[PDB]
RNA sequence: AAAUAUUGGCGAGAGACCGAUAGCGAACAAGUACAGUGAUGGAAAGAUGAAAAGAACUUUGAAAAGAGAGUGAAAAAGUACGUGAAAUUGUUGAAAGGGAAGGGCAUUUGAUCAGACAGGCCAGCAUCAGUUUUGGUGGCA
RNA sequence: GACGUAAGUCAAGGAUGCUGGCAUAAUGGUUAUAUGCCGCCCGUCUUGAAACACGGACCAAGGAGUCUAACGUCUAUGCGAGUGUUUGGGUGUAAAACCCAUACGCGUAAUGAAAGUGAACGUAGGUUGGGGCCUCGCAAGAGGUGCACAAUCGACCGAU
RNA sequence: ACUAAUCGAACCAUCUAGUAGCUGGUUCCUGCCGAAGUUUCCCUCAGGAUAGCAGAAGCUCGUAUCAGUUUUAUGAGGUA
RNA sequence: AAGCGUGUUACCUAUACUCUACCGUCAGGGUUGAUAUGAUGCCCUGACGAGUAGGCAGGCGUGGAGGUCAGUGACGAAGCCUAGACCGUAAGGUCGGGUCGAACGGCCUCUAGUGCAGAUCUUGGUGGUAGUAGCAAAUAUUCAAAUGAGAACUUUGAAG
């Protein structure tokens, strides 16, 4: 709001905070970007480097829909079973009765290895997984079930 | 005439009160500005000065932090502290039964210190059971740990993040970023 | 409501003094101010005339009569920095004085006693004036500040 | 009459009036520091007027007193006039101007009643 | 076809908008009066009173008008009309004024003005405390 | 603290006692004037303004850091590994209030130009400090544990 | 030269509130703190960016790693 | 010497030094078994106070908005005038008298087209100059009568 402004403070004073020398002006340095490679370069330099010039091969017609692939850690994994039915599966670590976690389903494209699932064996349905994400399923007695 | 030495008529520099116009925070900050001038305790000078903090000041702690500081030797029953926020964690999947004092428990981390059988308690009733702070311990979350802090202290050389919208190729990994295109930082 | 209201009141309480620790000391008079000696009035209805100082009262008064019979001046109070002790001095201890104290001239035509107790001072005192000469006439006139007189060096 | 106080030091009792309110009608005399880069009654100097500040600050066990020794509220009936019952040695009322000449009878009945000090006893009265 | 657009037109309902130098240029005979060869440019201007009850009648004046009288709650509302500021002006009163005037501190004089008797005002002396100043005298190295 | 045997007293952590006059313009305030001394015209640019620099004859009214999109820091608030009801739908006392699904944005993963790959040797490490807490201590201290944070050597992930 | 008091490119309206590193102005009070005209770079020299000076928000702690100063010890310098 | 050189005292007075008071700022503290209800309150202790550009903080005032004071008012609201009074360091606030005639305030919050001495600022109004500069080119007017309140200027006659 207009009445806690340093506006309202500046009432009385000539410069209204600018200067008396300075004497506040319309565009002294140029209008946006202006001068980058010249009288703002130090900066650029200092602030944003990599900001002039070209990077590499270009991609015409991109469509991130190709590139979808939601990541999940292997910490994150078991948050996908409901927190009430999961309890029952973390006791009695067992095959030949293993929770299916379809990672698809929950939106994800990639299971990662960040570590430290229980010795519980899960049946883990996953569009990729990193090798060593799937050395720690294994070890829990799970197996990773590629799908599309 | 006076040769001063420095700089007159300084304030602090710390903060005497929360910027919070919180009725109940401010009750807390009441009751534990007795505790620390009617007892010596130095647990209830430091909740004092951590009641008066902004926000990012205390970061939330997590059940998983609360739950590896009760790993240390003799520290398995004693009574956390956190003067701020205690969120869960589903990275941990043993908590033990302890007692957490803390300002604000998340609905999950409730449910799971409860669950494991221990108790969430406010910091009055931490007052009232532990008027000198016997047998705490008070936990503090990561404050480096925030996205502001990456940007913190720009410049060549140093290794920092810049202040940035958009990210990948055609941003800022050019001239200035390697040793193809002018120069490395 | 005009004005709202205060918040809070301050109390009406009318808070006691502190003990103060002001003893009061009885006055220590100046050598030249002893009784007997003869004073001149600086201010008041009488200004200029020469009196005889009798007694030191209670109130720090100093209790004079110039005899009345000399130069009019009854028995009455004058304040000890108002007045200047000379060199003349009478002796006085043939004069009742004991019955002159500060309750004699509270305030409250000329009462009839105060007139009988003067006519008793002065026989006794105007009977010493007579011995050493021409203090009768040095009583029934006024001291004056003259051109060439310098009160810081006359020595009185 | 009202509570015992010191004696009131107004520590400056003259009008602070602005620099050249006399010289010039569109200057008014309501105070307004002098902010010109030459100002000699901003540089202080000799001989000219003085600005307002912090140094002529009344006592705080004299400050808002009248010289009655009480403090003012503003009343403006029967019932803003009875919240001062308490507290007549440290409170004087001061009928609000708009308040009508009937009702100014029946405020200052009640506060004699009350014993309550009214500063302006006699607006709109048939006298 | 519908979901979409809509500073034009027609009909509506509203506003933490503006309140006659504002709000449309225009609250009013406003795109008017006026200016320009022309294209175009383009104002100012609201308020008596509840009702004209808008002052009959007398008197002075050539008349305007004035003085009364009257109407009205009010004429300190008279169509030169609600209130009626300032700049500027007249009259009256007060003050001061040797080539400016105005101002700050303090006091004299003149004017004017507030409160208090169940302590208010101004003082004098004594005995002390704090800070000082100016003398007199004593005992030692 | 001092004196006094004590009671108590005192000049010892800040004035009391006695007395008079007036009780009103007497003191005081305000204002005009007089007198002593002082006082150059403001604003502005400027190293420097009373300037023989510039604007200002006077008065009234109007008159100049606003709003928006996106964003940095900081703070407050809600919730919290999530968060964001208001594009929409439902409903309504109807531009309000109240309720809500699926998505989507940001976050929870980085790195590389890219193809790609993708974060625990260990009590999520070792060392030096570190508030607080615990134990022994009359205490000073000693020992244990040490969150945040600072320094350093490692380990893991991506690139080479 | 003249082209409607307009001519080294008329007048009218709109784009247009054209841009201006340049001139002027930029409206209440009090309290606390309180500068710079210097570094580097720039078609830079009446400008800006950068570092410095300044304010504010504080945070971690609680008498210290310290200091526009001296002493002691040990270096260095090539001006009077 | 009231000049020059030198020496000895006394004296004068800065917003400087010392002491005290009061204001504010900063810092360090005290204060809950009725603090004998203000804990951003009350109180104790010490230090400090210049300031352009500039930063921050606490407040004053204006238009409109939510709430409240069952606030004020035709027995006078608002406005305006008032060398009348009071409060605040101040921004300002409050009252008395006059004038006037219909609406307007205090407090807790919200909001802004929110505060003027300047911009050769905009619009309007008014001054000093000042009863002043001037109303002097074109040869030139005069007399009587009439009319009229009023005739240098109208009408007629006569003349030039
Ligand atoms: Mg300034
Ligand atoms: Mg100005
Ligand atoms: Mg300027
Ligand atoms: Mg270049
Ligand atoms: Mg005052
Ligand atoms: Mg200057
Ligand atoms: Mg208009
Ligand atoms: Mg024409
Ligand atoms: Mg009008
Ligand atoms: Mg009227
Ligand atoms: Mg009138
Ligand atoms: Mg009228
Ligand atoms: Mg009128
Ligand atoms: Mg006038
Ligand atoms: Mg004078
Ligand atoms: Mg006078
Ligand atoms: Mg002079
Ligand atoms: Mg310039
Ligand atoms: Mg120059
Ligand atoms: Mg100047
Ligand atoms: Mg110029
Ligand atoms: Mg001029
Ligand atoms: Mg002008
Ligand atoms: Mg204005
Ligand atoms: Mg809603
Ligand atoms: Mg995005
Ligand atoms: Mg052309
Ligand atoms: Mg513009
Ligand atoms: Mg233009
Ligand atoms: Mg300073
Ligand atoms: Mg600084
Ligand atoms: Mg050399
Ligand atoms: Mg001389
Ligand atoms: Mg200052
Ligand atoms: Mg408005
Ligand atoms: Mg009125
Ligand atoms: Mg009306
Ligand atoms: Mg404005
Ligand atoms: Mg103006
Ligand atoms: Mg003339
Ligand atoms: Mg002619």
């Amino acid at each position: 709001p207009s009445r806690f402004t340093k506006t309202r403070k500046h009432r009385g004073h000539v410069s209204a905070g600018k200067g008396r020398i300075g004497k506040h002006r319309k565009h002294p340095g140029g209008r946006g970007m202006a001068g980058g490679q010249h009288h703002h370069r130090i900066n650029m330099d200092k602030y944003h480097p990599g900001y002039f010039g070209k990077v590499g091969m270009r991609y015409f017609h991109k469509q991130q829909a190709h590139f979808w692939k939601p990541v999940l850690n292997l910490d994150k994994l078991w948050t996908l079973i409901p927190e009430d039915k999961r309890d029952q599966y973390l006791k009695s670590a067992s095959k030949e009765t293993a929770p299916v976690i379809d990672t698809l389903a929950a939106g994800y494209g990639k299971i990662l290895g960040k570590g430290r699932i229980p010795n519980v064996p899960v049946i883990v349905k996953a569009r990729f997984v990193s090798k060593l994400a799937e050395e720690k399923i294994r070890a829990a007695g799970g197996v990773v079930e590629l799908i599309a | 005439g006076i040769d001063h030495t420095s700089k007159q008529h300084k304030r602090s520099g710390h903060r005497t009160a929360p910027k919070s116009d919180n009725v109940y925070l401010k009750l807390l900050v009441k009751l534990y500005t007795f505790l620390a001038r009617r007892t010596d305790a130095p647990f209830n000078k430091v909740v004092l000065k951590a009641l008066f903090l902004s926000k990012i000041n205390r970061p939330p702690v997590s059940v998983s932090r609360i739950a590896r500081a009760l790993k240390q030797e003799g520290a398995a029953n004693k009574t956390v502290v956190v003067v701020g926020t205690v969120t869960d964690d589903a990275r941990i999947f043993e908590f033990p039964k302890t007692t957490v004092a803390a300002l604000r428990f998340t609905a999950g981390a409730r449910a799971k210190i409860v669950k494991a059988g221990g108790e969430c308690i406010t910091l009055d009733q931490l007052a009232v059971r532990a008027p000198k702070g016997q047998n705490t311990l008070i936990l503090r979350g990561p404050r480096n740990s925030r996205e502001a802090v990456r940007h913190f202290g720009m410049g060549p050389h140093k290794g920092k993040a810049p202040r940035i919208l958009s990210t990948g190729r055609k941003f800022e990994r050019a001239r200035g970023r390697r040793r193809s295109k002018g120069f490395k930082v | 409501s005009a004005q709202k209201a205060p918040k809070w009141y301050p109390s009406e309480d009318v808070a006691a003094l502190k003990k103060t620790r002001k003893a009061a000391r009885p006055q220590k008079l100046r050598a030249s101010l002893v009784p007997g000696t003869v004073l001149i009035l600086l201010a008041g209805r009488f200004r200029g005339k020469r009196v005889v100082y009798l007694k030191h009262l209670e109130d720090n008064t100093l209790l004079i009569s110039g005899p009345f019979k000399v130069n009019g001046v009854p028995l009455r109070r004058v304040n000890a920095r108002y007045v200047i002790a000379t060199s003349t001095k009478v002796s006085v201890e043939g004069v009742n004085v004991e019955k002159f104290n500060v309750e004699y001239f509270a305030k409250e035509e000329i009462k009839a006693e105060r007139v009988e107790d003067q006519k008793v001072v002065d026989k006794a005192l105007i009977a010493e004036i007579k011995k050493t000469p021409l203090l009768k006439q040095y009583l029934s006139a006024s001291f004056s500040l003259k051109n060439g007189d310098k009160p810081h060096m006359l020595k009185f | 009459a009202s509570l015992p106080h010191p004696k009131i030091v107004k520590k400056h009792t003259k009008k602070f009036k602005r620099h050249h309110s006399d010289r010039y009608h569109r200057v008014a005399e309501n105070w307004r520091k002098q902010k010109g880069i030459d100002s000699v009654v901003r540089r202080r100097f000799r001989g000219n007027i003085s600005q307002p500040k912090i140094g002529y600050g009344s006592n705080k066990k004299t400050k808002f007193l009248s010289p009655s020794g009480h403090k003012t509220f503003l009343v403006a009936n029967v019932k803003d006039l009875e919240t001062l019952t308490m507290h007549t040695k440290t409170y004087a009322a001061e009928i609000a101007h708009n308040i009508s000449a009937k009702n100014r009878v029946v405020i200052l009945a009640r506060a004699k009643a009350l014993g309550i000090k009214v500063t302006n006893p006699k607006g709109r009265l048939a006298l």
